[PDB]
RNA sequence: CCAGAAAAGGUGUUGGUUGAUAUAGACAGCAGGAUGGUGGCCAUGGAAGUCGGAAUCCGCUAAGGAGUGUGUAACAACUCAC
């Protein structure tokens, strides 16, 4: 149950700080479970990435602090959906591989827009029967080669818009999603030191 | 311009219900020479439920079978197939053993959507009670295999 | 054509049963009193909930069967087909009489037998459901749905007794380990220290 | 029970000026002056802090049906402060299937003639209650902006025209016509 | 024939209500029991049958 | 006495019992995930978690049910548990 789940999460955060004295305190903001599972399955032999409740991790640090007096600089940097990644291989190779394991995820109907979605003017490969999903956007189209010809471009959503339902299914039809959310790491903890 | 499509076919028999044409038609290629060649390319599957990817160029598609774990365990659970009659409840009984479960778990790590082999044998022994047979006992008997009496790589 | 139970609802008469004097009584509406897997041991259903009445009233046999089917339908929906035991602990014996007019009037007024009606006291158990200890809420809910088939005020009480026995639920398994109690089906057998001890040694053999 | 004391404070910003004549409140700020008479509600209203920073309402010995009135005074006062510092803007949009709703504003915000609703010839004249102004906005096709200070007058004048444009004796689940309140909000964003 | 966000704007005032089983009062969507003392503030509500 | 009312209800309000979970940070609320074997097996004309009969476990997990609902010819889409 929940009590033994709390109590053995305590032990599996005692041990993973005892054996790894080098960490990135990583902000896992709005990434998918799919993407985090495929990154975690890719990076198993190199590192261990871990998540949890911030008010449980900080009390685990305040259960260590009479034994390991170096861990308390983590405490002001644990807020937001922010976990840990532990590694012993090198210092910036895993920074670079976290920057290289980024995947552009789909645009959910209700997510806010980080950056700049447009569509190129092109003949798609969809077909004639799927033009009502363009007519809801009111994009002027033509049909040629049996598929739909986009005449001119449209910047459909700005930097900082709400992604609507009619505007979300059409990008999933065109298999284009510029929204790339990955690990956006904040600080570094290496043996009582802080790097940006 | 190389394209990838998926089709969920039924194995060895030529499918009279055409579902190939509504995908192969809009790019122009002939679907009825694709669908029967898929059936003879499967051949020994012959009774089961099989998904197949098709890498289709501007010229010709290539046929190769996507594996699916509930089909791969039931093709090893070999009983004589029921014909056109298709009566009551083909509930699967019989005793598959662990070594072919290992070499099917090899196919489950072929495309690497799992953890390693000690986890794949657990998640594919779960598919055994998804199907309905037993390895001389059920997963309440076969959790204590991977607990301290494993036969795993 | 049956009169409303507000007529035949209070314990008005002395108990007048089907006997050598009242002939031609129509048979009772309810005739099945135990339901579910009644072939179950005392060991496998510890929990027991009682619909206990709280007014000195008269319940009809048709109301007994209606509430019986009401509890049975809900528990075969909820606890599964084969996982409880319903017992109706009131058998209808007081028969009720009817003076029908067709113009004689009240001359020679003594009724033909119409039906059978159970007479209930303050604190008598009407229905009792024996099931496993995690199906407690389904006992409460089934008896709460079965309350609405009876007149008056009835309440629900989950007993401290082990199932359909007269022994307390905490010390029951202790006494069956110490062998003062012997399982013999849905009930239990009480073994005193007063027999010939050939029976004692046949138990302790 | 009766709770011995329930109080809440309301922070009063630097540009606005509340003061008290007994139990009624008056608020002076940039957009205007707005008063409200709380003489039905039986509380204590202290104006504490010098530079007049907090309005503390407290009620002594209340049942829960009258302790419920403790922070509803706070809600009315801070809604009043919002309406005097920033003002209120209800943008309510016209929705129609076939016949367009013609909204024409008369006597500079104070009367609204609504025409051609469901094609019918009856003109709907709705008067804004005094102190709010209706206007057909630009950069939106069929919108009515109701600007005012106090939300009771603004939202009540909005609710008058929303109860005016009603479809009667027909299926309201199919006939989705009329003007409806779309975007509640604020004239001057903070 | 109608813009869809305007359509759901009209539906939040005409469609996604609750209706009491007794008295037939029209209630807000996050309702638990009725408003009227006509029906005894009763507890059984239905989600207002939508249009097909 | 005695001159009129019941079953049933109420998030009106007041007391009382019993059991939960909560500074290892709960209940609202606003936001982010809600995934792989797998579209599990019978079954259906089509049943991809979402009509039905039994099953109803693992991986990865901070977490995700062989699924609480809205749906779909059926997926997609949304929502919930967590
Ligand atoms: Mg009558
Ligand atoms: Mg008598
Ligand atoms: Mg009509
Ligand atoms: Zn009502």
């Amino acid at each position: 149950d929940r009590a033994t789940w709390k109590s053995n999460y305590f032990l599996k955060i005692i041990q993973l700080l005892d054996d790894y004295p080098k960490c990135f305190i990583v902000g896992a903001d709005n990434v998918g479970s799919k993407q985090m599972q495929q990154i975690r399955m890719s990076l198993r032999g190199k590192a261990v990435v871990l998540m949890g409740k911030n008010t449980m991790m900080r009390k685990a640090i305040r259960g260590h602090l009479e034994n390991n007096p170096a861990l308390e600089k983590l405490l002001p940097h644990i807020r937001g959906n922010v976990g840990f990644v532990f590694t012993k291989e090198d210092l910036t190779e895993i920074r670079d591989m976290l920057l290289a394991n980024k995947v552009p995820a789909a645009a959910r109907a209700g997510a806010i827009a980080p950056c700049e979605v447009t569509v190129p003017a092109q003949n798609t490969g969809l077909g004639p029967e799927k033009t009502s999903f363009f007519q809801a956007l009111g994009i002027t189209t033509k049909i040629s080669r049996g598929t739909i010809e986009i005449l001119s471009d449209v910047q459909l959503i700005k930097t900082g818009d709400k992604v609507g339902a009619s505007e979300a299914t059409l990008l999933n039809m065109l298999n284009i999603s510029p929204f790339s959310f990955g690990l956006i790491i904040q600080q570094v903890f290496d043996n009582g030191s802080i790097y940006n | 311009e190389i394209k990838v499509v998926y089709l969920r076919c039924t194995g060895g028999e030529v499918g009279a219900t055409s579902a190939l044409a509504p995908k192969i038609g809009p790019l122009g290629l002939s679907p009825k020479k694709v669908g029967d060649d898929i059936a003879k390319a499967t051949g020994d599957w012959k009774g089961l439920r099989i998904t197949v990817k098709l890498t289709i160029q501007n010229r010709q598609a290539q046929i190769e079978v996507v594996p699916s774990a509930s089909a791969l365990i039931i093709k090893a659970l070999k009983e004589p197939p029921r014909d056109r009659k298709k009566q009551k409840n083909i509930k699967h009984s019989g005793n598959i053993t662990f070594d072919e479960i290992v070499n099917i778990a090899r196919q489950m790590r072929h495309r690497s959507l799992a953890r390693e082999l000690s986890g794949t044998i657990k998640e594919i022994l779960g598919t055994a009670q998804s199907v309905g047979c037993n390895v001389d006992g059920r997963h309440p008997h076969d959790i204590i295999d991977d607990i301290n009496s494993g036969a795993v790589e | 054509g049956r009169r409303p139970a507000r007529c035949y609802r209070y314990c008005k008469n002395k108990p007048y049963p089907k006997s050598r004097f009242c002939r031609g009584v129509p048979d009772a509406k309810i005739r099945i009193f135990d339901l579910g897997r009644k072939k179950a041991k005392v060991d496998e259903f510890p929990l027991c909930g009682h619909m206990v009445s709280d007014e000195y009233e008269q319940l009809s046999s048709e109301a007994l069967e209606a509430a019986r089917i009401c509890a049975n339908k809900y528990m075969v929906k909820s606890c599964g087909k084969d996982g409880f035991h319903i017992r109706v602990r009131l058998h209808p014996f007081h028969v009720i009489r009817i003076n029908k007019m067709l113009q004689t009037g009240m001359r020679g007024a003594f009724g033909k037998p119409q039906g059978t009606v159970a007479r209930v006291h303050i604190g008598q158990v009407i229905m009792s459901i024996r099931t496993k200890l995690q199906n407690k809420e389904h006992v409460v809910e089934a008896l709460r749905r079965a309350k609405f088939k009876f007149p008056g005020r009835q309440k629900i009480h989950i007993s401290k007794k082990w199932g359909f026995t007269k022994f307390n639920a905490d010390e029951f398994e202790d006494m069956v380990a110490e062998k003062r109690l012997i399982p013999d089906g849905c009930g239990v057998k009480y073994i005193p220290n007063r027999g010939p001890l050939d029976k004692w040694r046949a138990l302790h053999s | 029970m009766k709770t011995i004391l329930s109080n809440q404070t309301v922070d009063i910003p630097e540009n606005v000026d509340i003061s008290l004549k007994g139990r009624t409140v008056i608020v002076k700020g940039p957009r205007g002056t707005l008063r409200r008479d709380f003489n039905h509600i039986n509380v204590e209203l202290s104006l504490l802090g010098k530079k007049k920073k907090r309005l503390r309402v407290d009620k002594w010995w209340g049942n829960r049906k009258e302790l419920a009135t403790v922070r509803t005074i706070c809600s009315h006062v801070q809604n009043m402060i919002k309406g005097v510092t920033l003002g209120f803007r209800y943008k309510m949009r016209s929705v129609y299937a076939h016949f367009p709703i013609n909204v024409v504003i008369q006597e500079n915000g104070s009367l609204v003639e609504i025409r051609n609703f469901l094609g019918e010839k009856y003109i709907r004249r709705v008067r804004m209650r005094p102190g709010v102004a209706c206007s057909v906005s630009q950069a939106q096709k069929d919108e009515l902006v109701l600007e005012g200070n106090d939300i009771e007058l603004v939202s009540n004048s909005a609710a008058l025209i929303q109860q005016a444009t009603t479809v009667k004796n027909k299926d309201i689940r199919k006939f989705l016509d009329g003007i409806y309140v779309s975007e509640k909000g604020t004239v001057q964003q903070a | 024939i109608i813009e869809p966000s305007l359509r759901q704007l009209a539906q939040k005032y005409n469609c996604d209500k609750m209706i009491c089983r007794k008295c037939y009062a029209r209630l807000h969507p996050r309702a638990v029991n009725c408003r009227k003392k006509k029906c005894g503030h009763t507890n059984n509500l239905r989600p207002k049958k939508k249009v097909k």
